[PDB]
C-alpha cells in the first residue's frame, strides 16, 4: 500500500512532516509535561476521520491510554469545530485504559482483532495511539541494560506496534515524556513564548527548521 | 476496547 498522511491541523507542522504523520510508520512525539503531546493525539484522532481532501483518511482510531489523559469532551470540541459530528467521531474511536506495562502490551494484540474486523470496511483503522508509550515501563522497571526487563519488554512492544503499522497500513502515534531510535520518526515538542508550541525533527537529516503552532478549539492550528 |  502507498503511504497515507494524516494532517495535524497545522500547515507548519504538516510541512515539517512532509504532509502529515504517515501510515506504515511509528511517529513518536517527546517533550516535557505541558508540551502538547496529548493535544496532538486528540487532534489526530479527529483529523484522521476527515476525507482525504481535508487531510484525513476516512479512518477509525484505536487509543491505548496509560495516564488517564483521554478526554471525550476534547474530542467533541475538536470534532464540531472541524465540521464533523462529535457523536460519529467518538463512535469511531475505540478506547482502552492500560493498567500496567504488561496489560499495555496485551492490548496491542487485542487491538489487532478489531483492526482485522475493520480492515475491509469503509472505515478501517488508520490511527493507533499509545499515550504514554513509556510511563508504565519507567515506573515499573528500574534497569537500563539491553538484557534488563524494561528494554526487553519495550523492544517487543515497539516491534508489535511496528508490525501493525506496516501489515495493516496504520499510522501509529506514540508519546514519550522527557530504544530511542525505534520510531520511524521522532518529533521533539516544547512549549515556547506566549503558549506557542515548537516542533523539531530529531535525527532526520526531512526538512531542517522548526514548526510552530497553537492549541485551540480546533485542536491545533497555525 | 470500547467506543469512546
Amino acid at each position: 500500500a502507498t503511504i497515507g498522511r494524516i494532517s495535524t491541523g497545522s500547515k507548519s507542522l504538516d510541512k515539517l512532516l512532509g504532509g502529515g504523520i504517515e501510515t506504515q510508520a511509528i511517529t513518536e512525539v517527546f517533550g516535557e509535561f505541558g508540551s502538547g503531546k496529548t493535544q496532538l493525539a486528540h487532534t489526530l484522532a479527529v483529523m484522521v476521520q476527515l476525507p482525504p481532501e481535508e487531510g484525513g483518511l476516512n479512518g477509525s482510531v484505536m487509543w491505548i491510554d496509560t495516564e488517564n489523559t483521554f478526554r471525550p469532551e476534547r474530542i467533541r470540541e475538536i470534532a464540531q469545530n472541524r465540521g464533523l459530528d462529535p457523536d460519529e467521531v467518538l463512535k469511531h474511536i475505540a478506547y482502552a485504559r492500560a493498567f500496567n506495562s504488561n496489560h499495555q502490551m496485551l492490548l496491542v494484540q487485542q487491538a489487532e482483532d478489531m483492526i482485522k474486523e475493520l480492515l475491509n470496511t469503509d472505515r478501517p483503522v488508520k490511527l493507533l495511539i499509545v499515550d504514554s508509550l513509556t510511563s508504565h515501563f519507567r515506573s515499573e522497571y528500574i534497569g537500563r541494560g539491553a538484557l534488563a526487563e524494561r528494554q526487553q519488554k519495550l523492544a517487543k512492544h515497539l516491534a508489535d506496534l511496528h508490525r501493525l503499522a506496516n501489515l495493516y497500513d496504520i499510522a501509529v502515534f506514540v508519546t514519550n515524556q522527557v530504544l530511542a531510535h525505534s520510531a520511524t520518526l521522532r518529533v521533539y515538542l516544547r512549549k515556547g513564548k506566549g503558549g506557542k508550541r515548537i516542533a523539531r525533527l530529531i535525527d532526520a537529516p526531512l526538512p531542517e527548521g522548526e514548526a510552530v503552532f497553537s492549541i485551540t478549539e480546533k485542536g491545533i492550528e497555525d | 476496547f470500547h467506543a469512546a
